[PDB]
């Protein structure tokens, strides 16, 4: 027959029969690469801290997308402050650099 | 002169550090493990083995009566039974046909193979811990034993060495054990005198060959139906034979961290856990002064290919130009990258190539000799094969686990944002200011 095993980074002991028993170990030799493109990076941490990887490597690619949303939704808070009180001289003129913003 | 150290808990791995003596040339160091030995306290509670029943030969009175006494022996069973008439090869046995009192005995004692099929009820307490270690100081070795306890002092007459405390308790053993033939197993048995029929435990003694047996194995007795003679009983099963069926696999095969149980005292042989503190006094004479060693004058690291594996997978050239002959040493400074060779011989101009092992996508550690610091850098490419048959030398922590080009990206990208919200802020306040400058 044959069976299944799984093995970590401190290891395992198998004693088959009237034999002595074995020990081995585990290495760091997962696909990917970590000096490539981005595309490439991923797919190597993410095999490397699998069930961490829904905690570590979803943890930090999640931060991400939401400091680039928090951050362009902030940015437009500047425009309503700044661009509202320049056309609050009715029947005037302005600038043109700033009397382009003042339309939309 | 002092010096104080961590070391890890895991044999046959040098640890090697280099102590800076301000006035001095540096000395090398290295502390190995050799074999620890973890021994609790114990006190016996009684031995146990199959039970034998011995009945003996039954007593008869013609035509009076008899009544029963009490006796000592090990769960004594006594009955009396009316008018018998009872028979053997030559025929009736009394003269009077009816009021034939009969009596009948029975109790339990010890095989005669117990001598060798036996087990011991044994009670446990904290554990201790002793261990040996090879020290390499220049150009000396040493050997020596101590407990690691915190306050004990080492061994012998050169070199004054203290250990402890431990980093963490850990104990495989519970509180009640048994052992047979040199197997140990985690039982809870009952106590000295809560005997009950059928599990293990029903004979109880302190001792081998002692007097006073105590047990509670269900025996009563019956009336004859045919009469020749003889006397019938029933009993329970002995609750030995049930434990051997229902064992389980012993603790040889399920101790935690890797450890071999060995009994004759009872102990458990060569764990791998926790850090463990020591301080070191090291003797006068082996200090060399610095006007002795030989003094370098340039020095620059190269780097070859390496992996990072748990076998020595790298390389790595100095360039030097000496003043002397010498033996100086060498030596690594991060946590992170360890080296192999310990001292070299040096010249005027030349070379030589030393052999690392690495835990870190890049190399980016310093290295001295003689004294003089260098440093290398360099990216190191993951490993080939899956599975090899070595423990791994250095640990792994969070900072110098991920590249440098990740770093480059996960850094801009994120003060990005940030950086684009400052700049969204101070307008604002501009713009009131300039608010403030419309009025």
């Amino acid at each position: 027959t044959s069976r299944n095993f799984s093995v970590g980074r401190e290891g395992l002991e198998y004693v088959w029969g009237n034999h002595e028993p074995v020990r081995v170990w585990a290495q760091e030799s997962a696909p990917g690469d970590p000096h490539g493109w981005p595309h490439e990076i991923i797919i190597h941490y993410y095999h490397r801290h699998p069930v961490y990887t829904v905690i570590v490597l979803c943890g930090v690619a999640l931060a991400i997308l939401v400091g680039t949303a928090s951050s362009a939704a902030c940015i437009a808070k500047a425009r309503r402050d700044c661009l509202t009180p320049y056309a609050l001289a009715p029947n005037a003129t302005v600038p043109t650099a700033l009397a382009v913003l003042c339309c939309i | 002169f002092e010096h104080a150290t961590t070391v890890p808990n895991v044999p046959g791995i040098p640890y090697k550090a280099l102590v800076e003596r301000a006035g001095y040339a540096p000395l090398n160091l290295e502390i190995t493990v050799v074999s620890s030995e973890l021994t609790p306290s114990t006190n016996k509670e009684y031995v146990t083995c199959k039970f034998h029943t011995v009945i003996p030969s039954p007593q008869v009175k013609c035509c009076g009566s008899l009544e029963c006494k009490a006796s000592s022996k090990a769960d004594y069973t006594c009955r009396v039974f009316g008018g018998v008439y009872p028979f053997m090869w030559g025929g009736a046995q009394c003269f009077c046909d009816s009021e034939n009192t009969q009596l009948s005995e029975a109790y339990v004692e010890f095989a005669p193979d117990c001598t060798i099929d036996h087990a011991v009820a044994l009670k446990v307490h904290t554990a201790a811990l002793k261990v040996g270690l090879r020290i390499v100081y220049g150009n000396t070795t040493a050997h020596l034993d101590t407990f690691v306890n915190g306050v004990t002092p080492g061994s012998s007459r050169d070199l004054k060495v203290i250990a402890g405390p431990i980093s963490a308790a850990f104990s495989p053993f519970d509180h009640k054990v048994v052992i047979r033939k040199g197997l140990v197993y985690n039982y809870d048995f009952p106590e000295y005198g809560a005997m009950k029929p059928g599990a293990f435990g029903d004979i109880q003694a302190s001792s081998l060959d002692a007097t006073d047996i105590v047990a509670r194995t269900d025996i009563r007795l019956l009336k004859p139906s045919v009469k020749n003679i003889h006397v019938p009983y029933t009993q329970a099963v002995s609750g030995y034979e049930m434990w051997k069926n229902n064992s389980g696999r012993p603790l040889q095969e399920t101790a935690p961290f890797g450890c071999k149980i060995e009994v004759e005292p009872l102990r458990a042989s060569n764990c791998a856990y926790g850090h463990i503190p020591i301080s070191i006094d090291i003797p006068d004479a082996a200090f060399v002064r610095s006007s002795e060693s030989p003094t370098i004058l340039e020095v620059s690291c190269t780097v070859a290919d390496c992996i990072y594996s748990a076998d020595f997978g790298g390389s790595l050239t100095l360039q030097y130009k000496a003043d002397r002959e010498g033996h100086c040493p060498v030596h690594s400074h991060s946590t992170t990258a360890v080296l192999k060779e310990a001292t070299t011989h040096v010249t005027a101009v030349g070379s030589i190539t030393l052999h690392f092992s690495t835990s870190s996508p890049q190399a980016n550690f310093i290295v001295s000799l003689c004294g003089k610091k260098s440093t290398c850098n360099a990216e190191c490419k993951p490993p080939a094969d899956h599975i090899i048959g070595e423990p791994h030398k250095v640990d792994q922590e969070f900072q110098a686990a991920v590249s440098k080009t990740s770093w480059n990206w996960l850094l801009a990208l994120f003060g990005g944002a940030s950086s684009l919200i400052v700049v969204g802020l101070i307008v604002l306040v501009c713009s009131s200011m300039l608010i403030n400058t419309r009025r």
